């Protein structure tokens, strides 16, 4: 829910 | 024992007062928002015009979808840390946070600045309508 | 402002939401019927130019 | 290339040589009618499939309304402002975002990419 190489 | 009877003393809590930030921060968050949109638009039309050169082991689908996150998390990572100077001493979120007892900078920055781009099996939210991602958008729409 | 006129004295004028559908101002969509569809989230703002 | 169908039989022709004329030949295994072929080619392979998808889009799709319309490319065949511009919306169409714009009102139908 965050980015793209975060968490969702 | 101690520190939790110090506590009776000094106390803690959570408000909104916490979440709300300056308003010359907001404008630099907006204003970090806009110039990345404008610059995932700029990616877009060069891909349309086919000018976009694709990155060696990837397709150019792969490849503006690189640059467009990368756009989008510079972006979300600058009104962070905006939000971040924003917090004074004061600040119970910056308490927790910084004594380690629960959260993280990322939280705060969802909370105050920006809650970040929405991926869903490593990609961006996938086109589940016909080429759209819901029926109020315009087909072949790749835009933030 | 007429429909929701006619609605809002819903009682002892008989006006009901299939007066509404009746009449063609709201329609049933299904997914299938969705995807063929543009929609506006907000109908003031998104309609406006 | 294109295949051809015999006219006695109503089934496909393949191909055939004559050793005597080494002459081409469709000739249906199932009736004994034999053609000389014109084309001279019998497969034809294109690994590149690079086949403009111009011909492939239907002028029909400009009365779509959830395609985005635009009004900065003029129609290069009236000069109809609008064009509905959509990409290739084709798989194997390897890695392509083009824009293949359709001119848009009635009947001008004209499809060209920039
Ligand atoms: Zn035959
Ligand atoms: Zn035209």
């Amino acid at each position: 829910i965050w980015g793209i190489g975060c968490n969702p | 024992t101690v520190i939790n009877n110090w506590l009776l003393i000094e106390g803690h809590t959570i408000g909104i007062g916490d979440s709300i930030a300056d308003s010359k921060t907001y404008q630099d968050i907006q204003n970090t928002i806009k110039k990345a949109k404008q610059d995932v638009i700029e990616v877009i039309e060069k891909a349309h015009n086919n000018e976009l050169e694709p990155t060696p082991g990837n397709t150019l689908r792969q490849t503006f979808e690189n640059q467009v996150n990368r756009i989008l998390n510079d972006a979300r990572d600058k009104t962070g840390s905006s939000a971040q100077k924003s917090l004074s001493e004061y600040n119970n979120f910056k308490s927790m946070v910084v004594s380690g007892a629960k959260g993280s900078k990322i939280n705060i920055s969802q909370v105050i600045a920006v809650v970040g781009q929405q991926n869903v099996e490593g990609k961006r939210i996938p086109f589940g309508f016909k080429h759209r991602t819901l029926p109020h958008f315009i087909k072949d729409d790749y835009g933030p | 402002k007429r429909h929701i006129d006619q609605l809002k004295e819903r009682e002892y004028n008989n006006y009901s939401w299939q007066d509404l559908v009746a009449s063609g101002v709201v329609e049933y969509i299904d997914t299938l019927e969705e995807e063929t569809v543009m929609l506006a989230m907000t109908p003031d703002d998104l309609q406006e130019k | 290339v294109g295949i051809r169908f015999c006219q006695e039989c109503n089934n496909m022709l393949y191909p055939k040589e004559d050793k005597e004329n080494r002459i081409l030949l469709y000739a249906c295994r199932n009736c004994d009618y034999q053609q000389e072929a014109d084309n001279s080619c019998i497969y034809v392979n294109k690994i590149t499939h690079e086949v403009d998808e111009l011909t492939q889009i239907i002028a029909d799709v400009s009365q779509d309304p959830t395609l985005p319309r635009t009004e900065d490319h003029p129609c290069q065949k009236c000069g109809h402002k609008e064009a509905v511009f959509f990409q290739s919306h084709s798989a194997r169409a390897e890695d392509a975002m083009r824009l293949y714009y359709v001119c848009t009102a009635p009947h001008c139908g004209h499809r060209w990419t920039e």
